[PDB]
RNA sequence: GAGUACGGUAGAGGGUGGUGGAAUUUCCUGUGUAGCGGUGAAAUGCGUAGAUAUAGGAAGGAACACCAGUGGCGAAGGCGACCACCUGGACUGAUACUGACACUGAGGUGCGAAAGCGUGGGGAGCAAACAGGAUUAGAUACCCUGGUAGUCCACGCCGUAAACGAUGUCGACUAGCCGUUGGGAUCGAUCUUAGUGGCGCAGCUAACGCGAUAAGUCGACCGCCUGGGGAGUACGGCCGCAAGGUUAAAACUCAAAUGAAUUGACGGGGGCCCGCACAAGCGGUGGAGCAUGUGGUUUAAUUCGAAGCAACGCGAAGA
């Protein structure tokens, strides 16, 4: 029932070898709406494609769409695909984007990782 | 690795700009770096390997 | 296969329509080089169409055809643990060939009297896209459309 | 030859304190809603008791991205954040000084990666043992989800590694070419010095290969070897808290074990190419009845032969 509005969001695209997770958020950090490759259909290996990412931010678009947000900065986080498709589809969905960063965290020496696979 | 559209271009500059900032920055070398635990003995043989393939590419030159 | 040495061979001898589409449909429906029964089956199967109603037999035959072709068609190719089906468009000479296959082959499980009204009651059919032949064209289109994960 | 006194350089050489930034994990709170995580595919596991994601705050531990390099330092093992303090050696230039003061080294003494052991702290990440989920004929494994000692610190022990350049230390001579590290001179160039790399003439080597950083030509001293197993094992001695370490045989058994290279064959190695080899199609066999050859069985005899592809409508184009 209760409803708000906002322009000038953020957008929040965290890819990895396994899945992609797409958050409209407004400039303090509040989610808005949300979407995943998970979330939309594919479950699998069709999960991990550019083409999953693509459905799963205009998915998230069109939720946000409903309070506005002609404005959009982009943050994108993550090694896996769908690190483009994504951000093509949010003007796709109609934005117009201020600029673009990209926020992966790099360890300087930081913890070690774990054991090499034998496959 | 930041970009900013600026003056109206169309977003097929900012995006190709972007990917090209992000090639230069080593974003995704640094990702695969770190994946998994590579012993200081790997560490070791694949530096040696590296510079001997680099010196004997540079001598080749000439 | 390997060579790319072999062209394609052309015959056009269509005797009373004046129609190549209709002899590569006698062809189709040929079977140990009976070349004449099928063009009588052909011919039969047309004058009950033109005479069940006012609809001329061949545009009813071509726009037959025509919500038959398929659009895109499914590949398989492994990758070691599961074989995935891409799609990919058919090519323009392809789904011609592939929808008189069709076609034809499910007026021969059609399950009425014979091969010439079979025929009849596939092309009335299908020129209002009713029949099992259609049935099988969205399936695929249906198959390919939710593999488009690969499509590449 | 070997050392001393005097300016100056380069350095992850060592020890004791202090301080940074990135990131992970846990905890608290706001937004928000149905997935997250993982895989060749899955599942265990985490979530509507509100997860994942995003924002703000806090705690704690460990490892120091880029610089980074066939780079540097150290007797070796080894040493990468920054700053202060204590401290060892090397390189470099001139003058002066001592006057063979040197090399090696059985015993002996000391340093010595990781794992391990004892006492006391610490606990983020990772991870032997362990548990669950898959895979499999089985799977005490590879893969996934978690996870304890350990990994970190102080003190003490252990004294072993493919502890390798598989090459003991010291000194003298022997064509050259191209890099690079720390210095000197002479006019970017030439010369020279101590390290660190790639080629290469002689010479050497069974060959591979070495070749002024020799495996070349010569001196001084030390260690070690004498066919493969049994065996670096047994017993005794000495060290250790324990694991164990070190010194170290015999009977018996075999006639070989081994190094380097050549030809072929092979590979769940690489690169090209071809073939109804796949892929796109048409018609069949395997089910029925009969014909015919074979196996087996039966018989007095069911006459011999052909046996994966390359035997079985085959010798037999006529019991
Ligand atoms: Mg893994
Ligand atoms: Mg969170
Ligand atoms: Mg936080
Ligand atoms: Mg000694
Ligand atoms: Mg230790
Ligand atoms: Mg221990
Ligand atoms: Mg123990
Ligand atoms: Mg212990
Ligand atoms: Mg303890
Ligand atoms: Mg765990
Ligand atoms: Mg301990
Ligand atoms: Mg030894
Ligand atoms: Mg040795
Ligand atoms: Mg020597
Ligand atoms: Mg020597
Ligand atoms: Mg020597
Ligand atoms: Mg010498
Ligand atoms: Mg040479
Ligand atoms: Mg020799
Ligand atoms: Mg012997
Ligand atoms: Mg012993
Ligand atoms: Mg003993
Ligand atoms: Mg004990
Ligand atoms: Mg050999
Ligand atoms: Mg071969
Ligand atoms: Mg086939
Ligand atoms: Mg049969
Ligand atoms: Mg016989
Ligand atoms: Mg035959």
């Amino acid at each position: 029932k209760v409803k708000k509005t906002v322009v000038d969001g953020i957008a929040h695209i965290h890819a990895s070898f396994n899945n992609t997770i797409v958050t409209i958020t407004d400039r303090q950090g509040n989610a808005l709406s949300w979407a995943t490759s998970g979330g939309s259909g594919f479950r699998g290996s069709r999960k991990s494609t550019p083409f999953a990412a693509q459905v799963a931010a205009e998915r998230a678009g069109q939720a946000a769409l409903e309070y506005g947000l002609k404005n959009l900065d982009v943050n994108v986080k993550g090694p896996g695909p769908g690190r483009e498709s994504a951000v093509r589809a949010l003007n796709a969905c109609g934005y117009k984007i201020a600029s673009i960063t990209d926020v992966t965290p790099i360890p300087h020496n930081g913890c070690r990782p774990p054991k090499k696979r034998r496959v | 690795p930041a970009v900013k559209v600026k003056e109206n271009e169309p977003f097929d500059v900012a995006l190709r700009r972007f990917k090209r900032s992000c090639e230069k920055a080593g974003v995704l070398a640094e990702v695969r770096s770190r994946e998994f635990y590579e012993k200081p003995t790997a560490e070791r043989k694949r530096k040696a390997a590296a510079a001997v393939k680099r010196h004997a590419k540079k001598v080749q030159r000439e | 296969p390997r060579r790319r040495v072999a062209a394609k061979r052309e015959v056009l001898a269509d005797p009373k329509y004046g129609s190549q589409i209709l002899a590569k449909f006698m062809n189709h429906v040929m079977e140990s080089g009976k070349k004449a029964v099928a063009e009588r089956i052909v011919y039969g199967a047309l004058d009950k169409v033109k005479e069940r109603g006012k609809a001329d037999p061949l545009e009813t035959f071509e726009k037959a055809l025509d919500a038959i072709a398929p659009l895109v068609e499914v590949k398989s190719r492994r990758v070691g643990g599961a074989t995935y089906q891409v799609p990919v468009e058919v090519r323009p000479s392809r789904r011609n060939a592939l929808a008189m296959r069709w076609l034809v082959d499910f007026a021969r499980k059609r399950g009425e009297k014979s091969m010439a009204l079979r025929l009849a009651g596939e092309l009335l059919d299908a020129a209002e896209g009713k029949g099992a032949a259609v049935k099988k064209r969205e399936d695929v289109h249906r198959m390919a459309e939710a593999n488009k994960a690969f499509s590449h």
